[PDB]
Order: structure tokens, then C-alpha cells, then sequence
């Protein structure tokens, strides 16, 4: 039986994992109090991927919840989900890195890496089988980008035949005003080219984009975001918490949606995506469903996938559908608009559906594509980076935790190499 | 003195085995713990279906078979099914990680670390068999497990039973049902590895079942388990030459001989005529020119192809339930009528007919009907060639670019393998055209 550990670094990463674990629990019909209360036997099947089960029927996540800062931790312990948690696995430091990715990959990060590898230690040597690691974090932050690249360097040198799945929330400038986001963003891009098999790439650009002009909020408050990732991020792990027939158990996933060992971005989708209070008024059926998957105004990346090629797609259903009619408006998709495919893939557009779906909608419908127009996303951050570091600014904060300045720019070279690379795989045709 | 070790590498390995076990103990009649109503009388073996039951001490038929899989969910589903008592906790072989859809993960280092095991396995079952023939082996194009330990286990069995001959029953891969996307890496890398240690391989693709399930079952949904069904029909009506009374195909080497003329052409085509739904039971009857001509008909064969844009080499008609001997001549000259059918410029035999009287036993709930009337045609064709090209063509897509060969190169193999098994199929294909060429 296989496991996943999961790590959350940061505010950001600790307020979607947060919500992501509610609706998971929601999703499998696990109360707070850790006791299976669902009318359905196959929420309980694979079960062991994400709660771990105790004695007398005890449902823990195996969350390990990180943080600089102890203001994250009575936060989630002021919440429902505090008494769910392990109390053991909450870690915080004293200090927050204070957007300083140096500061918390050098100095706090290093510091606490130590007691975080005996949480994971400790977490892994009571799995039966590990399948891989499983990271919600922040590329703007400090605490959140230097430790959660710091601990996926630590734990691909502890354990290298084991898969890393990262959930990177890329900042933007319409949701914070710290100035060196595009410097952590862009160093913590770099560590997940060379140090990462699977990586989640949601832009909150793209979610101030969908609450603004879908769900026709004014004032987008975090509340709204962390609802929709964790809408997406209970979506796209339907795959890995229930049995199918694209199962796609983190290393299948791995090996069906990543084609070249630095092209693993994904791009995830929803296609009901609603705000809260108000999924109740939406019409749900098949190709409507489909119309929404592949929409650019849906999609949680900002990019526009008509401007690439899906180099491969992982479309997975949830809820009550026919999987005739399923199948058959995917492959009108696939058929119809065959000038958004790549035609040396063959076949790279794998069909799921789950019959159970997300609280709240009766169909649901979750999109995963190692798109090429995510390069779009990071020539934005790289150029965010290149106009402040051009002229140098915030430097001497980086370079005073002991950064060389050759980092910086080996950063922007592998950054550019990688939408080289992307631009080269879009260029190329069979 | 003529005994056989199935074996049944990955999932779908698994579950084809189970489901032509399942029809296997039905057609002979044994109960699902082990006990027979009848031929348990004698007590005794060798009554032609200890080639695939040995007989116990307490009258339990337990199968010859092995059923290996790196992941312990099938095994733990037909060790919780209706079959639980009736295999041995020894031959259930599970693993604790998966090969994921990876040829170099089965073959070099997941499936590295269980193959003693199934090897001592395979041979604790061959030390109680005293005339051995060899193994029929259950496995997927596909898939990780069912194409890289497949392809080591034959490297073994090549290595230490080399008097034997070894069939196979592979899935080839279909895009309707398909779980991966490196299908056609691993299918034409299992395909260049057991070319010289597969004897007789009856490639099925799921295409073909999923075709005959929709045009004839009327499912438009058919899941695995009509599948599975339906291709334990056909493997079980393949097998019950070798499982009853001797009229052709009665061993191993009757297989290599009738219809395998070279050491690399090895890739007979099945065909089954009635085909019916269970609710279209007794609608009609069928005949036996019908059931010859369906055989013959291309849409019915259990691989996408076209046999009349090539040349035949073999056709081996197995005839199920009560047939008169004397009708099938008469399809037999309908069909030698139609010049569609060329065979070789050789001396080409003919269709070798056998006849089995014992009638075809379909499973209760399943989706096929009971019919009085039914027929195997195992042909040797150049039409193979065909379903290699089409591999041969996904793989010259995939590997242009070298798509996801960071996934096999990081296991263990090396970069030339992929042209060396893109050589070795160019060269089967160049074979089959040179047999296809007069
Ligand atoms: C276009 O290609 C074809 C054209 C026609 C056919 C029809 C097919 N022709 C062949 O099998 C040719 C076989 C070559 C030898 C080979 C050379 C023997 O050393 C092999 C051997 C086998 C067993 C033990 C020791 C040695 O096999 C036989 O003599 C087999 C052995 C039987 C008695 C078991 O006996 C027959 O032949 C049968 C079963 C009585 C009739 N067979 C046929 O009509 C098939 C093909 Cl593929
Ligand atoms: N007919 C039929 N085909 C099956 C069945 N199960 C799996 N397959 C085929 O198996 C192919 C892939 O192999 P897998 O199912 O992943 O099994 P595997 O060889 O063990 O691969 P891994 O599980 O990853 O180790 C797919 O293309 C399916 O067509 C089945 O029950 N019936
Ligand atoms: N989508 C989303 N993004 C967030 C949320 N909270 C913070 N962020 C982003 O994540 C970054 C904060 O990183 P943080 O974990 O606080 O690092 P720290 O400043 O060192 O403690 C900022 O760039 C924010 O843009 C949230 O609730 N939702």
C-alpha cells in the first residue's frame, strides 16, 4: 500500500493546505474528530494515500505543517482542522524569513531543516511503501520558497528513488506589494527545474483574474483564492485518493504527463468554478463541461493554451456521467481543435471519471495539461526579475546572508533555458 | 506426461488468467474449492486436464499457475474472489512497488528484485510436473510489469528451460482503454526482447475486443470485465485443444509446428464466429458455412487488421460443441472458392480441421450466450505486419524528439536500446514483408 507525505511551508502553503485537507475530508467523509462518517465504501478504499489511520478507527492527515512563524500554527489551530492534524507535526520556528528567500534558505531554513527531517524521518519509517512527497508552498515568500526548495533538496538527497509533487503558488503583482517576489520566485524556479519531477504550477495572477472577472468580486479577498486552489487541488488528486482506470498514482502521473525531465509544469484546471454560496445556480453537463475545461478564462495558470501545444493532457471527470458521452465530446476536442495538440505524442489525452464528486456541485470537472504556454508565465516572472535586477535592487539583502551574485543570474539562465526549451518543443513538428 | 505452467505477469495478466481459470474449472466441471463431481471417480491423473490441474492428495484441483504481479491489488482481489481457496498462497506472487507503466522499472530494477522468487516459484511448481512442456505466459504489451518482468522472466526461462518452448497470450495495446502513454515504447521493447524466447505469441489488442463488445454485445461502455470475459473465451476455446482429446494442437511443439514456420514469425491471428449477445439467444441458429465465413471475416479476428491484403501461412479450424464432419468440407470448398484467401507458394496444407465435441460453456451472468455451434481459427498471416507498423509508427513519433526516454535511461537502460528494438522491429517487418513477397 502506497503513501503520500505531505509538507505545507509557509502562510500561503499553510492556509491552502488547510483547506485543501477540509475538503478532502469533506470529500471522504472524515469529521474533525477523525472518524469515518460516510455513506459510501469507496471513500474509504485508498484511504492510506493521505490519512493516516490510527487505532480504534483514528483518521490523522500526514500533514507536516512548517512554518518561520507560529502565527500560521494558531491560526490553523484556531480553525476545525487544528485538533484534526497531528499536534506533533507542527513546526515553526522563532522568526519569520520576511520575504527573504536567502533568509530561509540559508540561515532559518537551514537552521530548521533538522527538525523537519526528523518529523519526515519519523513519518517515513512507519510507512509499509512510500510513493512520494507531496509540497503546498509559495514562491513569493521567504519562508515558503527558500525552505520548501531547501527540503526538496533535503529530501531528494535522503531519499532519490522517491517522487517529489510540488503545488507552487507563483506570486503576482495584483495580489502583494513586496517588491522581491520575482527574486524568490525566480530562485525557487530554479531549484524546482533541477530538483523536481512534478510541479503544479498556480499563479495567484490567474486566480485575481478568475475572481475578478468570473466571480465578479470587487475586493478579492485570500479567502476566495485559497478556495479555488483548493477546489483545483482536491480535483487533480482525485486520481491518487480513489481507484480507476487512469490511476496515475504520482509516478504514473509522472511518467504519463512529463515528456523531458525540466518540462513537469502543469496546469491545472476547473471547469465549474464558482464562488462560495453561489454553486448552487449552475447548470452541469458534459460538453459545457468540456467547453469550460479548455478555457483560457478558467484555466488557474496565466497563460493562454491556444498560443502552445498540450504536450499531454490528463482530463479526469467527477461525478454522475456517462463515460460514453465523455469520451466522445474529449476525442470531438481532440479532433476538432487537433492544431492545440502535439502530433508526435500520440494519444496524449487520457480520459477518468470519478463517480464521486466535490461537495457542493453534482459534476465537477479537473484538468491537468503539461501545457507549453506556461512559458508565458515564466517569461512574466523572468521579466519581473530582469527589470529588478537590472539596476540591482533589494541586493544587498541577499547578498548579506551570504548569496553570491552569481546565483541571481545563474536563476534568470535557467529560467530562460527553460522557456527556450518550451519555445524549441513548440517550434518543432513531427 | 504432458503438463503446463501458466503464468500471468501484470494486471491485465492477472485478470485475463483468473477469468480463463474461472472458465477453465467451468468447461471441466471442477468445483470452486478444488473437488470434481465426476472424474474425481478415478481419483487419478493424466485424464487430459492434468496438463493445466494437478490433482492433490484430498481430490483438489489445484491449476498450474503462477501469478505474479508487482502490485498487490489483483492478487488481493483473487484472493478475496469466489477462486480464493482454489489457487495456492505460494504461487500468488505480489510486490510492494509498482513498475508504472516503465519497461526499464520491470526489467532492470523493480523486477530485478523479485525474479528469484518467481523463478523459485516456477520451479517448485515444475519439480511436481514430470513431462513438462513448457509455459503459456499471460502478460500485456503495455504496461510496465506485463512488458519488463515478462521480458525477464523469458530471458530466465530461456536460460534454465531451454527444452522447453514457451507460448504467450500479450494485450496489445489499445488507445480506447489505455492506462499510459508509453505504450508503444514498451510494446516494441517486450517485443525485441522475447522475440528470441517467445515460441508462439497470440498478440490480442483490446481494439478488436472493444469492437466485438460494441458491435455485438451492444455494449457502448464495455468495461474490463467484458473484456476479460470475452478474451477468456477465446483463450479457453484456444487451449481446449491442448486441455482434451487429441486431434490437432495437442502439445506445445503441435503449436510451434502447424503453424510457425519461422523462428521470428511467431504471431498467429485468432478468430471467433459466434460472438452473440445473451439477450439474442434464441433469436437463431447458426451454421457451419456461417460460422467458417465469420471466422474468415475480417472484422471478427482478434486483432485490428486486414488478412486479405496479405498471405496466409497456417489455419488451424478448432471446432467447439456437435459438428458433423461432413458440412465443414463443404465450407471448406466455399471458402477455397473465394480467392481472397492466398496462401503461400510453398505446399500450403490447407485448413487443418479438428472437431471437439464437448460444447462451448459460457460464464452465468456473463454478457456472452450459450451456443451449440462454435469455431477457432488460428491463421498465420502477413497481417501482423500490419499492427507492428502501426507500434512502429507510434514509437518513430515518440522517439523523434526522444520524448520520455529520461524515464528508461534513469533506470537502468541505456540509449542505444531504443534503436537497437527499433532495428530489430524494422527487421520483423522486413521479414514479414519478404514472406509477404513471391
Ligand atoms: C507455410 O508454413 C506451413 C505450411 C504448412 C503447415 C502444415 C503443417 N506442416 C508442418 O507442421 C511441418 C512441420 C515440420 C516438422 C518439424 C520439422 C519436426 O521436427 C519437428 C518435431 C516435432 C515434434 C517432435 C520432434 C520433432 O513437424 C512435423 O513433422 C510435425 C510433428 C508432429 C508429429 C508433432 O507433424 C506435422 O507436420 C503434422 C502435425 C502431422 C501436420 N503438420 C502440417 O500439416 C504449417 C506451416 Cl507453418
Ligand atoms: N483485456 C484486458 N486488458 C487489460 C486488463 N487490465 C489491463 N489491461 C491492459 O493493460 C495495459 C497496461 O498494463 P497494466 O494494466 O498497467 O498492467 P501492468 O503490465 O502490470 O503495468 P503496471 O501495473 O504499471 O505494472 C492496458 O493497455 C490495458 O489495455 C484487463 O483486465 N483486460
Ligand atoms: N493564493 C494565495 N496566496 C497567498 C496567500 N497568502 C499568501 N500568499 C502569497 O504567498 C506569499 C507569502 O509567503 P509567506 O508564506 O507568507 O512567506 P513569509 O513572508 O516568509 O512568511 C505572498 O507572495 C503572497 O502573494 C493565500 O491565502 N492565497
Amino acid at each position: 500500500m502506497r503513501e503520500i507525505v505531505h509538507l505545507q511551508i509557509g502562510q500561503c502553503g499553510n492556509q491552502i493546505g488547510a483547506k485543501f485537507w477540509e475538503v478532502i475530508s469533506d470529500e471522504h467523509g472524515i469529521d474533525i474528530a477523525g472518524n469515518y462518517c460516510g455513506n459510501a465504501s469507496l471513500q474509504l478504499e485508498r484511504i492510506n494515500v493521505y490519512f493516516n489511520e490510527a487505532y480504534s478507527h483514528k483518521y490523522v492527515p500526514r500533514s507536516i505543517l512548517v512554518d518561520l512563524e507560529p502565527g500560521t500554527m494558531d491560526s490553523v489551530r484556531s480553525s476545525k482542522i487544528g485538533p484534526l492534524f497531528r499536534p506533533d507535526n507542527f513546526i515553526h520556528g522563532n522568526s519569520g524569513a520576511g520575504n527573504n528567500w536567502a533568509k530561509g534558505h540559508y540561515t532559518e531554513g537551514a537552521e530548521l531543516i533538522e527538525n523537519v527531517m526528523d518529523v519526515v524521518r519519523n513519518e517515513c519509517e512507519s510507512c509499509d511503501c512510500l510513493q512520494g512527497f507531496q509540497l503546498i508552498h509559495s514562491l513569493g515568500g521567504g519562508t515558503g520558497s527558500g525552505m520548501g526548495t531547501l527540503l526538496i533538496n533535503k529530501i531528494r538527497e535522503e531519499y532519490p528513488d522517491r517522487i517529489m509533487n510540488t503545488f507552487s503558488v507563483v506570486p503576482s503583482p495584483k495580489v502583494s506589494d513586496t517588491v522581491v517576489e520575482p527574486y524568490n520566485a525566480i530562485l525557487s524556479i530554479h531549484q524546482l527545474i533541477e530538483n523536481t519531477d512534478e510541479t503544479f504550477c498556480i499563479d495567484n495572477e490567474a486566480l485575481y483574474d478568475i475572481c475578478f472577472r468570473t466571480l465578479k468580486l470587487t475586493n478579492p479577498t485570500y479567502g476566495d483564492l485559497n478556495h479555488l486552489v483548493s477546489l483545483t487541488m482536491s480535483g487533480v488528486t482525485t486520481s491518487l485518493r480513489f481507484p480507476g482506470q487512469l490511476n496515475a498514482d504520482l509516478r504514473k502521473l509522472a511518467v504519463n504527463m512529463v515528456p523531458f525531465p525540466r518540462l513537469h509544469f502543469f496546469m491545472p484546471g476547473f471547469a465549474p468554478l464558482t464562488a462560495r454560496g453561489s454553486q448552487q445556480y449552475r447548470a452541469l453537463s458534459v460538453p459545457e463541461l468540456t467547453q469550460q475545461m479548455f478555457d483560457a478564462r478558467n484555466m488557474m495558470a496565466a497563460c493562454d493554451p491556444r498560443r502552445g501545444r498540450y504536450l499531454t493532457v490528463a482530463c479526469i471527470f467527477r461525478g454522475r456521467m456517462s463515460t460514453r458521452e465523455v469520451d466522445e465530446q474529449l476525442l470531438s476536442v481532440q479532433t476538432k481543435n487537433s492544431s492545440y495538440f502535439v502530433e508526435w505524442i500520440p494519444n496524449n489525452v487520457k480520459v477518468a471519471v470519478c463517480d464521486i464528486p466535490p461537495r457542493g456541485l453534482k459534476m465537477a470537472a479537473t484538468f491537468i495539461g503539461n501545457n507549453t504556454a506556461i512559458q508565458e508565465l515564466f517569461i512574466r516572472v523572468s521579466e519581473q526579475f530582469s527589470a529588478m535586477f537590472r539596476r540591482k535592487a533589494f541586493l544587498h539583502w541577499y547578498t548579506g546572508e551570504g548569496m553570491d551574485e552569481m546565483e541571481f543570474s545563474e536563476a534568470e539562465g535557467n529560467t530562460n533555458d527553460l522557456v527556450s526549451e518550451y519555445q524549441q518543443y513548440q517550434d518543432a513538428t513531427a | 506426461m504432458r503438463e503446463c505452467i501458466s503464468i500471468h505477469v501484470g494486471q491485465a495478466g492477472v485478470q485475463i488468467g483468473n477469468a480463463c481459470w474461472e472458465l477453465y474449472c467451468l468447461e471441466h466441471g471442477i468445483q470452486p474449492d478444488g473437488q470434481m463431481p465426476s472424474d474425481k471417480t478415478i481419483g487419478g491423473g493424466d485424464d487430459s486436464f492434468n496438463t493445466f490441474f494437478s490433482e492433490t492428495g484430498a481430490g483438489k484441483h489445484v491449476p498450474r499457475a503462477v501469478f505474479v504481479d508487482l502490485e498487490p491489488t489483483v492478487i488481493d482481489e483473487v484472493r478475496t474472489g469466489t477462486y480464493r481457496q482454489l489457487f495456492h498462497p505460494e504461487q500468488l506472487i505480489t510486490g510492494k512497488e509498482d513498475a508504472a507503466n516503465n519497461y526499464a522499472r520491470g526489467h532492470y530494477t523493480i523486477g530485478k528484485e523479485i525474479i528469484d522468487l518467481v523463478l523459485d516459484r516456477i520451479r517448485k511448481l515444475a519439480d511436481q510436473c514430470t513431462g513438462l512442456q513448457g509455459f503459456l505466459v499471460f502478460h500485456s504489451f503495455g504496461g510496465g510489469t506485463g512488458s519488463g518482468f515478462t521480458s525477464l522472466l523469458m530471458e530466465r526461462l530461456s536460460v534454465d528451460y531451454g527444452k522447453k518452448s514457451k507460448l504467450e497470450f500479450s494485450i496489445y495495446p489499445a488507445p480506447q482503454v489505455s492506462t499510459a502513454v508509453v505504450e508503444p515504447y514498451n510494446s516494441i521493447l517486450t517485443t525485441h526482447t522475447t522475440l528470441e524466447h517467445s515460441d508462439c505469441a497470440f498478440m490480442v489488442d483490446n481494439e478488436a475486443i472493444y469492437d466485438i463488445c460494441r458491435r455485438n454485445l451492444d455494449i457502448e461502455r464495455p468495461t474490463y470485465t467484458n473484456l476479460n470475459r470475452l478474451i477468456g473465451q477465446i483463450v479457453s476455446s484456444i487451449t481446449a485443444s491442448l486441455r482434451f482429446d487429441g486431434a490437432l494442437n495437442v502439445d506445445l511443439t503441435e503449436f510451434q509446428t502447424n503453424l510457425v514456420p519461422y523462428p521470428r514469425i511467431h504471431f498467429p491471428l485468432a478468430t471467433y464466429a459466434p460472438v452473440i449477445s445473451a439477450e439474442k439467444a434464441y433469436h437463431e441458429q447458426l451454421s457451419v458455412a456461417e460460422i467458417t465465413n465469420a471466422c474468415f471475416e475480417p472484422a471478427n479476428q482478434m486483432v485490428k487488421c486486414d488478412p486479405r491484403h496479405g498471405k496466409y501461412m497456417a489455419c488451424c479450424l478448432l471446432y467447439r460443441g456437435d459438428v458433423v464432419p461432413k458440412d465443414v468440407n463443404a465450407a471448406i470448398a466455399t471458402i477455397k472458392t473465394k480467392r481472397t484467401i492466398q496462401f503461400v507458394d510453398w505446399c500450403p496444407t490447407g485448413f487443418k480441421v479438428g472437431i471437439n465435441y464437448q460444447p462451448p460453456t459460457v460464464v452465468p451472468g456473463g454478457d456472452l450466450a450459450k451456443v451449440q455451434r462454435a469455431v477457432c481459427m488460428l491463421s498465420n498471416t502477413t497481417a501482423i505486419a500490419e499492427a507492428w507498423a502501426r507500434l512502429d509508427h507510434k514509437f518513430d513519433l515518440m522517439y523523434a524528439k526522444r520524448a520520455f526516454v529520461h524515464w528508461y535511461v534513469g533506470e537502468g537502460m541505456e540509449e542505444g536500446e531504443f534503436s537497437e528494438a527499433r532495428e530489430d522491429m524494422a527487421a520483423l517487418e522486413k521479414d514479414y514483408e519478404e514472406v509477404g513477397v513471391d
